[PDB]
């Protein structure tokens, strides 16, 4: 099975700046990631697909590059509705497999 | 129309028909091994298609046995589907050669 | 619409079963996997298993130990996971999700909170939380709402229906003696109250009790 | 029963056997051979086919001499085998053609 | 060739509690390792074949996982009769190796 390791599993932003996002696997999986936001008491929700694609009604400061092993979230100008926990997961192969988490302060 | 056109013309809808159900079947075959690639229907149906043309990459294969059946299945329908156009296009040849000899 | 809907909560028995349920709407087409995703408190998100309702067929995580049977019911767009023998490792919030076969999960359902225990299903109690008589009081107003004593989580507790989110607050609840606490904090401006009307809308899908009570100020 | 039909039945049975053949005969091959991994008869039946198919994914491949001799057999057998398939093809589109122009 | 280590040599696990047993290969193997049991003074038994396909007669707390590189065996609510040698094979290339071996106490 593929691994996902988010490192490191905390970031501190001050308010309107920049910040990215870890996520790298175990072996090659091309551009086979995508990333998932989860609020507290929220269920995740989708912000990027395939390492690089937009998702329709994500905010334009989410962003997504890599491929290969390497991949980055990347969120400019960070506000205080990004403050949440950023998961990567991969489905080059099977099974899908998540990454452990990166929480957001600010 | 005439036999040899209309039967290209069959196989190459058999043929698509094939490349989708090929596809289709080839995911539902490949979940459940650890290591698939073949899991996904857009990259399966251009797995498929350098099948049936016995293409080969090797970007995409499958593992499982079913998967590997509906590959073989997938590699028949190509390579006869395509073996009748060069056999249509044969019969179009030699009916042409006939009568420009006369005969 | 919302597209997968699941229960607020179950409450199962130690070793006892439960079938958990995630109702699809919206477009459904031959390609669609429905996914479950299980989230301890306190930990990431674990891909359990798949299932493609068009054929029935289900894999699992081969990881992790199988405590699952995932089933698909095409007449009422329904999948269905059975967890069985569980136990306090178990418990967890449980999502769905929806792949359209592409990779990747593009819409979730809200999960269903299991809590396996040995308790009973206890409905909560609300208590007005409005300022004393002697209380000096500046451009705005805290109030809030008291909810305790309920079994098992969560509570999801609104103002006004929903239509008051900003300034609001609601803590996490404390256990104690097998009965969950917590407190959910609401600010409008103080001319506005308690002209306008303030209420606290505490829902307990446990128990299927929603309780709706006004914040009216003391005598 | 005309011979191009029971040459292509007759071409399909012996692919059968060079299949069968050509996955037992690879295994005793490869096997002695370090790094190699046709070793197993179900995938060297998997690799067989998709040689003689000719799409060769590249999941699998042999690096002996007899090995790759083995191989050489089982390519030549499945290009044979198809093309004499299609070769009946033409012959029944070409003969039905003529029947079509009455001569 | 290919290398299977087996880390560590030796696992403590109290009754009733589940344990994973790592078996890590040099280069990649797909699915191609297999388990097997060898207690004292007896010939080894076959547990999981193929990382994670069950065997007629093993007990169902046996179960395999992993992919690739990294394989698993795990043993659900260990039991007195789970005192043993287990090592792990690959069938990938040729030859066939074995994992030095993880020894199991309680
Ligand atoms: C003649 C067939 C053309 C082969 C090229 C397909 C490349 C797919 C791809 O690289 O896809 C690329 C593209 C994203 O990059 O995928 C996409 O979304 C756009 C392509 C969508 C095609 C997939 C639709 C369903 C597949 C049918 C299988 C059975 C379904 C049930
Ligand atoms: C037309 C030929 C079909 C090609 C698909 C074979 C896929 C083998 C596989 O991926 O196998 C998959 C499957 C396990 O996944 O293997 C199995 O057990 C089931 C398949 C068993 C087939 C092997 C039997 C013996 C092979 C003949 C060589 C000479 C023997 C002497
Ligand atoms: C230029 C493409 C030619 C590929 N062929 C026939 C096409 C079948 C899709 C492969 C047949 C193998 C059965 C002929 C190769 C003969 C060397
Ligand atoms: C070659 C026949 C199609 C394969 C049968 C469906 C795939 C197996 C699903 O378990
Ligand atoms: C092409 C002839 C078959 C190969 C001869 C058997 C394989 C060699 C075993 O040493």
């Amino acid at each position: 099975d593929i691994l996902l390791t988010q490192s490191p599993a905390i970031l501190s932003v001050s308010p309107g700046e920049r910040v990215s996002f870890s996520c790298r696997a175990s072996q090659s999986i091309g551009t086979d990631i995508h990333w998932y936001q989860q609020r507290t008491n929220g269920s995740p929700r989708l912000l990027i697909k395939y390492a690089s694609e937009s998702i329709s009604g994500i905010p334009s400061r989410f962003s997504g590059s890599g491929s290969g092993t390497d991949f980055t979230l990347s969120i400019n100008s960070v506000e205080s509705e990004d403050i949440a926990n950023y998961y990567c997961q991969q489905s080059n192969r099977w099974p899908f497999t998540f990454g452990s988490g990166t929480k957001l302060e600010i | 129309s005439a036999l040899h056109w209309r039967a290209a013309g069959a196989a190459t809808v058999l043929l698509v028909i094939v490349l989708l159900a090929g596809s289709y079947l080839a995911v539902l075959a490949e979940r459940g091994a650890p290591g698939a690639q073949l899991i996904t229907y857009p990259r399966a149906l251009w797995w498929s298609v350098e099948t049936a043309t016995t293409v080969g990459y090797g970007d995409l294969a499958p593992v499982t046995l079913w998967g590997r059946l509906v590959a073989v299945v997938v590699m028949v329908a190509g390579i006869t589907s395509f073996g009748l156009v060069t056999a249509a296009l044969a019969t179009w040849f030699v009916g042409r050669e006939q009568e420009r000899r006369g005969h | 619409q919302v597209q997968l809907q699941q229960p607020g909560a179950e409450l199962v028995k130690p070793g006892a079963s439960v079938k958990l349920s995630c109702k699809a709407s919206g477009y459904t087409f031959t390609s669609d996997w429905i996914h479950w995703v299980k989230q301890r408190p306190g930990h990431g998100l674990e891909w359990i298993g798949e299932i493609i309702p068009s054929y029935g067929r289900a894999n699992y995580n081969e990881k992790i130990q199988k405590k699952a049977t995932l089933t698909a019911d095409k007449s009422s767009s329904t999948a269905f996971m059975q967890l069985s023998s569980l136990t306090s490792e178990d418990s967890a919030v449980y999502y769905c999700a929806r792949e359209r076969g592409d990779g990747y999960f593009a819409v979730w359902g809200a999960g269903t909170t299991v809590t396996v225990s040995s308790a009973k299903t206890t409905p909560p109690s609300v208590y007005p939380l409005a300022p004393g008589s002697a209380a000096q009081t500046n451009s705005m107003v805290t109030l809030g709402c008291l909810v305790k004593g309920y079994f098992p989580e969560p509570v999801t507790v609104t103002w006004n229906s929903g239509s008051l989110s900003s300034g609001v607050h609601t803590f996490p609840a404390v256990l104690q003696s097998d009965l969950y606490t917590l407190s959910s904090s609401v600010t409008v401006p103080s001319s506005s109250w308690p002209s306008e009307t303030v209420t606290c809308n505490v829902a307990h899908p446990a128990s299927s009790t929603k309780v709706d009570k006004k914040i009216v100020p003391r005598d």
